């Protein structure tokens, strides 16, 4: 099959900025490249069909170029609706074959998460379980380290992330994770402590609590 | 004008079989080629093969020959994509798109919405809803954060709400994990005014339909 490289994966910019993605294809396939959208949740949309053709009723701010193995499409003054996912296809040859994708990301200023810890519920605990969450709220950049620590020992593999999609109104991320223990290890340790490390602190973050107390 | 409508979301043990459905409205089926693309979660997107009503030929892409068929139905304008044994790895998003034939220069400018296939070993299980309850570890500034663990369930997806609807402002409900059981769980937070805490109720309503679990939990302080 003919394989497309699409770069960058990812790309932060500015409402109003204007950017250019590429996509580049192990065969020559002459004008055959297409260019689509993905909002979550949504099928894609077609932006772009074959020799650079933009498709009725998509704004002019799409362009794209590129003839033979190399292409680009260049999104002029960003708008809010196209901070989602780009792919490209060609058109050429069986198999058609997708790009891997490029996801638009708002740029924000920095700003540190408030960071919470939930000990387990004393309801939680009768069933055998124990289930510590630690909550980071309101953050940007996307990237954030969290280490769970019991009595001081790192734990690894024990916990399990998740991030929300980028705020619609101050475009802030927030991340829980949850670590996940018996309610016998659970019961056998005294401090839990959740250290977050993100670019907008100067140093780590620590949120503890001494189980009973 | 042109829609294409796909059949609902699916959920499987492997091994079983599954034929899902993409039924075209506002144009001439048999002048067109359907195509089945694959979305895995989190991933891009796979073209599995394509067919012509009209001509009643089908094409697949070599990684999805033998394991699927496609077909169709030109009396209701229905194309269609099976299995004969799921495994856990077709757990995917399924999309139809329209394109042409060997010569058309327009490839996939209408889409389905798309059909969601689960396929795990799982039974169907409602969801346990722990409180996140609000304390000092949980107090920032003159800001508290609260929230309802919803643990356990099988499949996909649940659905919180606070205090009825009422509450909405600084409510983020994560995206579920897939725990190694897996059992489903997420969290649903909110961050309120420490002077709130106190005085006004908090209530996360949790549905999940399909083990028709619904729990409405007060959170309450420490
Ligand atoms: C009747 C059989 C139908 C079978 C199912 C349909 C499958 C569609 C097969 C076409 C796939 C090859 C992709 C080629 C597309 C060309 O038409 C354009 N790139 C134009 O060719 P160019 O100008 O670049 O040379
Ligand atoms: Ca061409
Ligand atoms: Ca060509
Ligand atoms: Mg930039
Ligand atoms: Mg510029
Ligand atoms: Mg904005
Ligand atoms: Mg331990």
């Amino acid at each position: 099959e003919t394989t497309v490289t699409q770069s960058p994966s990812f790309l932060s910019a500015s409402v109003g900025d204007r950017v250019t993605i590429t996509c580049i294809t192990t065969t020559d396939i002459d004008d055959d490249m297409n260019w689509f959208q993905q909002e979550p949740g949504k099928a894609p949309k077609l932006l772009i069909s074959e020799g650079n053709i933009l498709r009725p009723g998509v704004p002019s701010r799409f362009s794209s170029s590129g003839y033979g193995t190399d292409f680009t499409l260049t999104i002029s003054k960003l708008q809010p609706e196209d901070f989602a996912t780009y792919y490209c296809l060609q058109s050429d040859n069986l198999p058609f074959t997708f790009g891997q994708g490029t996801k638009l990301e708002i740029k924000r200023t920095v700003a540190a998460p408030s960071v919470f810890i939930f000990p387990p519920s004393d309801e939680q605990l009768k069933s055998g379980t124990a289930s510590v969450v630690c909550l980071l709220n309101n953050f940007y950049p996307r990237e954030a380290k969290v280490q769970w620590k019991v009595d001081n020992a790192l734990q690894s593999g024990n916990s399990q992330e998740s991030v929300t999609e980028q705020d619609s109104k101050d475009s802030t991320y927030s991340l829980s994770s949850t670590l996940t223990l018996s309610k016998a290890d659970y019961e056998k340790h005294k401090v839990y402590a959740c250290e977050v490390t993100h670019q907008g602190l100067s140093s780590p973050v620590t949120k503890s609590f001494n189980r009973g107390e | 004008e042109v829609q294409l409508v796909q059949s609902g979301a699916e959920v499987k043990k492997p091994g079983e079989s599954l034929k899902i459905s993409c039924q075209s409205f506002g144009y001439i089926f048999i002048d067109h080629t359907i195509h089945w693309m694959r979305q895995m979660p989190g991933q891009g997107l796979e073209w599995m093969g394509a067919i012509s009503p009209r001509h009643d030929i089908t094409k697949y892409n070599e990684m999805f020959r033998g394991q699927v068929t496609i077909s169709a139905d030109k009396s209701s304008s229905t194309a269609y994509l099976q299995w004969s044994s799921l495994k856990a790895s077709d757990t995917a998003m399924y999309f139809c798109a329209r394109g042409g034939f060997y010569g058309s220069t327009i490839w996939f400018d209408f889409w389905g919405q798309g059909t969601m296939v689960t396929v795990s070993s799982a039974s169907t299980k409602g969801p346990s809803v722990f409180p996140l309850a609000p304390s000092s570890k949980s107090t920032s500034g003159g800001t508290a954060a609260l929230g309802c663990l919803v643990k356990d369930y099988f499949p996909e997806p649940v659905t919180v709400s606070w205090n009825s609807g009422a509450l909405t402002s600084g409510v983020h409900t994560f995206p579920a994990v897939l725990q190694s059981s897996g059992l489903y769980s997420l969290s649903s937070v909110v961050t309120v005014p420490s002077s709130s805490l106190g005085t006004q109720t908090y209530i996360c309503n949790v549905n999940h339909k399909p083990s028709n679990t619904k729990v409405d939990k007060r959170v309450e302080p420490k």
